[PDB]
């Protein structure tokens, strides 16, 4: 509910974390120089050894302890809000269970990383037959994933076209929900991502041929489906057509590594401007993704002084 | 008025169709139809066809990013008639020198802007430096830290060696250049300790922080010399440049754009080997035209002008407005909304019938009138000098054709705003504190006036029964509109639905003016009696549960005539309060402060009229919009735009 | 006048008051929706405006009741 | 001519004007925060928030309006 | 006047609080989403800087209100 | 006196008061976005400053009227 | 304050489907009740006048 | 009701950081002014009563 | 105005779990003891006159 | 007051299932003693007057 | 209007866990210290009386 | 007013920590001077009359 109790805990978290410099002083270090100076990060507070994998489960457990309490603190509307910003690694989660239902796996198979309530809910819908006795163990009050299942639920058991539809009605639910709460900027927020991530699968789907209808989702505002049409056909020009809108430098590209880290400039920018909004929940969302630019930088550098990796190939992921 | 909007079907070659393309196109007055599932094929004509068209693309869009980069802007003008790889071969040699120019100017921008900020650190922390800068036995850490916090650095230098590891700053006291200078393995430890108290050598870029420091500070002068002149000379050549090839890029742009509408609209065409289908939407108005240039064919190669279809079902063939000159002003506030169904009502006449006169009786302020008049004269002016209308405060670009219409609108609102003021009798707020020549009853002075407006014991009534009388026959007129377009279009359910509101109006109105208005409720009894039954018998010929809301919904649309009232009242009660305080104050204070007072009065009133007056003359055409247009609908399918062939000149 | 003038006068100020104030309250989150539909898109305007002043019919019907006080006064 | 009910009058005339431009304003507090925050979005749509913006001053009008036939019949 | 004056003067006084009571009510959101948008950027100050000062219609309605009061005190 | 200036003073006291409240309601929002901003970037102080003291001029034209009702009183 | 949310709700759905206009402006008219109630009550209060 | 926001504002940015506490407790006493002039009226109305 | 976010807050953990209806149901009648003393502030009113 | 959040929260409860529909109306109709209350001390005043 | 968010915090921490159920009890019933002297302000104004 | 948000935070600390119980309760106390503020002007006017 109170979206300032929370921010203050917030605004703390922000005044403690490592900077760019800490970054481009990690841009020459061979693990160990870059082991102390991550040792002496927040993530070395979990930094239990040395090597890739001890490093990567202390940013995991750093990003899980700041994260984690952002999903406690909270009860109410604020708490709906909030629970609508990390919904990545609690969908891949059900992803992850879907697959192992439909597949055959053992419930030992996944790794079942830290998404959004108890794993015990995962736990007990490992053993589960029916996949809407599944969702409705697995519902909490202001889970929409939950709220998706149940609505895509009526079409089959287990299929994988069930698990792409109730991907598409889960960022739909997800959008519905932003514009049911009184936060225009994180809805403004939400819908950039759905924009970007409908353009995003249309671009790796593309040449495919498939029914773009069946790709595009509802709810964006800088492209429609005659834009995402020709931005699915052979065409940059569509994406040459952004222009004004958040895609400012993406003009003339039709790759998807340059084209994935502008949209993810693009969207660190639009995070970047979250520091307007003080008693709202956006000063939280622009911390939660800078933290995860931050781990994400600090696990590429751990990675390229793990193989050697050249600095002019990771100069493209300075930037942000 | 909807116009025809008539079929054009024709027949030709292959390439008899790319001439009559370029003919239709030439006469560009017809929207197009692709149609091409019809027994045909999709007219998928050359990839080679397809090649030089991307080919056009390529160099249109070199074109305006050639005058994006040479600053200049998409004007349209007449074409150039050339060849593709000699339009190449103009484009490409002013856009390479532009491009590399405009490369040049900012990395020279940003050489100078680099050079701005460790110019005087650099050649200080040099100067300190003579002859201690690359021999190979201790390094020298700048930090361009801050002010004398240098013992909170000079901690890690204390322990490190005594009488070495300076760390200090002699100079460049903004930016203090701290120095420390110790070895060279133990003083890369010692920078790693004040980088953990906090500290950053002077990395720089360029030849800057990847050269000796003596070196780097002369490079550094060398470009701070020549930046200034290298920046001059290329906005120099950059501005020459633009101003001796803009015509040439916009004439090319020009007829690139020509060629590649030529190839757009070829490709919606439909091929039938080695014959081809051509099928398109053209006004009535332009029919003379259209057989002129469909004579101009091979032989006038098989074509007709056929007649588009009826009230019933017309979705994608278009309209048009089609005003008398005496109304075309309005076509833009009344494209501002949706278009029509093409047998819907056009309303725009509406508009010049009724914005101006409520207007009038809204502003009655002849000064205010006198006000417009020289704002008219200076947009009259303006469109003299006929440039486009140009606000960078507003980022507002308009054409000169809009600014005409704008002040043709402007002259018919103010010809219906002088005499509605002059019947209001008010002239800058009140020159009559001083010469009264609106005559009041009492105050005789002078002629009379029809209303004072500053009484209210008669003149608010009638003012308020004769806008309740042009409201109410606006929403009869409306609903009028509503029953003769679903007659019109054989809907019943509309004609209905605007007899049953009309009769609830009635009787809503009868029997309002007969209980709570006027005595003698006995010959209208019958009548509220009788709109009562309408209002029923209509909902039972209807059976669509159009309840109490669509009602009440109505009689709001009828009672907000009121507020026009209200506005226009509370503008003339602002102004004479405005304009009596400023007499009071100048005449009734002496009669000395007549000119200072007058000054300060009519800043203060030219303030008031342009925070109101503003929103006065928006609410009229919102109360238009909000009433006219949705009694009669305007919210049924937006209408089909007409899009015929640009030769955009 | 007399007494009873100059209340029901203040009475029809109070109704006048509370029912502007009960509209505004009404438009202030309709035009928020408003303008956010308007800001999703620029097709949805000729819907908006109609939803906008659909709450007018209160201050109306307020207006018409102060009419009718005025009458009596 | 009762030097009692003219106060009155002009009290309620007063309240009718003052609560008036509080419910515009409240009406305003949403309208213009939806404004700002469109033309922080794009310098683009000025026209119809700014249309937008001006539509609540009607309940102004006829606030006015009652305050002025109070004025009149003091 | 003993008993008009008074009243008059508490009537115009009701107003001009209320008044100003819904202006700085406007103002609150208004000038949150200007200040949000100076912290965008500066180049829309302008834009900004009028809707913050469409507030001042009212306000001076309520001061013409109480000038009208004064001069009928 | 007596009522009248009673009155009066209850008048002008209630507009001066509810002028202040206000000045507050928009300078919570006004404050609570400009100490966002300033905590965002301290090169935003004087333009922040500006829309801070801006709300002002409804306690300015309250204390206006109170003064004019003290010179009437 | 009860068309506030009734039609920002409406507002929101008709943004997201104009489909269901009719039950929107049924779910926004559903709250004028209290008015004509209300009306009602003025209109007893009148006669008693 | 200013003192509210202002004080949250103030107490958010002072455990963000203790660097710019001064400016955060000048914006919270800014809100003073109204209270002044209350103050006055007040003193101006026992000396005129 | 107790009543009203507890219970939202009560019905939100009833939709959560069914198993504390009980302490829910406890939680909401907990502000009961207002109307008590009003009841009892009036009869008390009603002895005085 | 009670049952604006009351029947919100029973109303996103009710979209969600209709597993507990009854229990939500009961939680809803928690709030009308307060109105019984009023109810009867409107009749014990107007037995007064 | 303090036990409404208190309550409801209360019950959010309820539906957290069940063992901080006193704790909440007593934060909950900490507020009534103003409805106590109020009683007993209304308990000498009606000896007053 | 004051005690809704202070027990809100405070009951959330508490279901954060339960070693987070003095400070909040000394928090929560300090909403109390206003009243005993009101309280001693009510002895007074309780001495007045």
């Amino acid at each position: 509910d109170d979206f300032a109790y929370l921010n203050a805990r917030v605004r703390v978290r922000r005044g403690t974390l490592l900077k760019e410099s800490f970054f481009q002083e990690a841009l020459d270090l061979s693990f160990a120089d870059f082991l102390r100076l991550l040792s002496e990060t927040v993530y070395g507070g979990e930094l239990a050894g040395q090597g890739l994998p001890d490093v990567d489960r202390a940013v995991l457990r750093t990003q899980a302890k700041l994260v984690g309490d952002l999903p406690r603190l909270v009860t109410g509307e604020a708490r709906e809000a909030v629970r609508l910003l990390l919904l990545r690694n609690d969908l891949h989660n059900l992803q992850a269970l879907l697959r192992a239902k439909a597949t055959g796996r053992p419930f030992e198979e996944v790794l079942l990383l830290p998404g959004t309530l108890r794993e015990e809910v995962w736990r007990q819908a490992y053993e589960a037959q029916d996949p809407a006795g599944m969702a409705q163990v697995l519902a909490v009050p202001g889970h929409p994933l939950a709220r998706a299942l149940r609505a895509v639920l009526r079409e089959t058991q287990d299929l994988a076209r069930v698990e792409a539809l109730l991907a598409k009605r889960f960022f739909e639910d997800v959008a519905k929900a932003a514009k049911g709460l009184d936060q225009p900027a994180l809805r403004d927020y939400l819908a950039l991502e759905v924009d970007a991530e409908n353009l995003r699968t249309a671009f790796k789907l593309q040449g495919s041929g498939l029914a773009p209808d069946a790709f595009f989702l509802k709810g964006g505002r800088f492209v429609d489906r005659v834009r995402f049409a020709r931005l699915m056909e052979g065409d940059y020009a569509v994406l040459d057509e952004l222009s004004g809108t958040p895609f400012s430098g993406l003009s003339g590209v039709r790759d998807l590594k340059a084209l994935e880290r502008g949209l993810r400039c693009v969207l660190l920018k639009e995070a970047k401007k979250g520091v307007q909004d003080p008693l709202g929940v956006g000063l939280v969302l622009a911390y939660v993704k800078e933290r995860e630019w931050e781990a994400v930088r600090l696990r590429l550098l751990a990675r390229r002084a793990y193989f050697g990796l050249p600095r002019a190939q990771v100069e493209e992921e300075v930037v942000c | 008025m909807i116009a025809p909007m008539e079929k054009l079907v024709l027949a030709g070659p292959k390439g008899r169709a790319k001439e009559l393309l370029q003919s239709l196109q030439q006469a560009g007055v017809v929207h197009l139809e692709t149609l091409r599932p019809e027994a045909l094929s999709a007219y998928q004509l050359s990839p080679e066809e397809r090649a030089e068209l991307r080919r056009w693309e390529a160099v249109s869009a070199g074109a305006e990013h050639t005058l994006s980069l040479l600053g200049l802007e998409a004007e349209p003008a007449r074409p150039f008639p050339e060849g593709l790889e000699a339009a190449e071969k103009a484009l490409s040699p002013i856009q390479a020198h532009a491009e590399g120019l405009t490369r040049q100017k900012q990395e020279l921008e940003e050489e100078l802007a680099l050079a701005q900020a460790y110019l005087e650190p650099l050649e200080r922390l040099a100067a300190l430096a003579h002859g201690l800068d690359k021999s190979p036995f201790l390094r020298v850490i700048p930090f361009l830290l801050t002010e004398k916090e240098l013992p909170l650095v000079e901690e890690a230098l204390r322990k490190a060696l005594e009488d070495r590891y300076l760390l200090a700053h002699e100079a460049y006291a903004g930016g203090v250049a701290a120095l420390v200078v110790v070895h060279r393995k133990e003083v890369d430890q010692a920078k790693a300790a004040l980088s953990r108290a906090g500290v950053a050598e002077l990395r720089l870029p360029g030849a800057l922080g990847e050269l000796p420091l003596s070196e780097a500070a002369r490079r550094l002068k060398e470009r701070a010399e020549a930046a200034p002149r290298e920046l001059s000379e290329v906005r120099q050549h950059l501005a020459k440049l633009a101003r001796e090839s803009a015509s040439t890029l916009q004439s090319l742009w020009t007829r690139a754009q020509d060629e590649v509408a030529r190839l757009k609209a070829l490709e919606e065409l439909a091929s039938g080997r080695f014959g081809f289908a051509l099928l398109g939407y053209v006004p009535v108005k332009a029919k003379p035209k259209v057989e002129e240039a469909l004579a101009r064919h091979k032989e006038s190669v098989v074509y007709a002008f056929e007649p588009v279809d009826e009230h019933h079902e017309a979705d994608r063939i278009p309209v048009v407005l089609d005003n008398p000159p005496w109304a075309k002003p309005f076509e833009l506030l009344v494209s501002f909304l949706n278009t029509p169904k093409y047998g819907t009502f056009d309303p725009t006449p509406v508009v010049p019938v009724f914005f101006p006169f409520w207007f009038g009786m809204i502003v009655g302020d002849i000064g205010y009138a006198l006000l417009f008049y020289l704002v008219g004269r200076w947009l009259s002016g303006y469109v003299k000098r006929n440039e486009p209308l140009v606000i960078d405060l507003f980022a507002l670009k308009l054409k000169p054709q809009v600014i005409g219409k704008l002040v043709h609108i402007l002259n018919w609102m103010v010809f219906w705003t002088v005499v509605w003021g002059v019947i209001y009798g008010e002239f800058f707020g009140t020159f009559l504190e001083h010469l009264g020549v609106f005559g009041t009853p009492e105050h005789p002075g002078l002629i009379p006036i029809l209303i004072h407006r500053i009484d209210t014991a008669k003149t608010a009534n009638l003012l308020i029964l004769l806008s309740v009388a042009f409201g109410v026959v606006l929403v009869f007129f409306g609903l009028a509109l509503r029953a003769y377009l679903g007659l019109k279009h054989r809907h019943m359910a509309h004609f209905w639905e605007g007899v049953g509101y009309l009769g609830g109006l009635v009787g809503v109105l009868a029997l309002a003016a007969s209980y709570l208005g006027n005595l003698q409720a006995g010959w209208l009894q019958g009548l509220m009696y009788l709109g009562f039954g309408v209002f029923l018998l209509a909902v039972l010929m209807s059976r669509i549960w159009l309840m109490i809301p669509e009602i009440f919904t109505q009689a709001g649309h009828i009672l907000s005539h009121i507020r026009i009232y209200a506005v226009g009242a509370a503008g003339g009660i602002l102004a004479g309060l405005l304009t009596d305080v400023g007499f009071a104050l100048a005449e009734r204070l002496g009669l000395l402060g007549v000119l200072l007072g007058l000054l300060v009065a009519g800043v203060l009133h030219l303030l008031i009229l342009l925070l109101t007056t503003l929103g006065h003359m928006l609410q009229p055409i919102r109360l238009l919009w909000v009433e006219f247009f949705t009694k009669f609908g305007f919210y049924e399918e937006n209408g089909r735009p007409y899009r015929p062939f640009k030769s955009v000149r | 006048g007399g007494l009873d003038r100059g209340l029901i006068a203040v009475g029809m100020g109070l109704a006048v008051g509370l029912a502007a104030l009960g509209t505004g309250v009404a438009q202030a989150r309709i035009g928020a929706a408003g303008v956010g539909a308007i800001a999703e898109d620029r097709s949805n305007f000729g819907t908006a405006l109609i939803f906008l002043l659909l709450p007018e019919t209160l201050v109306i019907f307020g207006l018409l009741i102060a009419f009718i006080l005025n009458g009596r006064l």
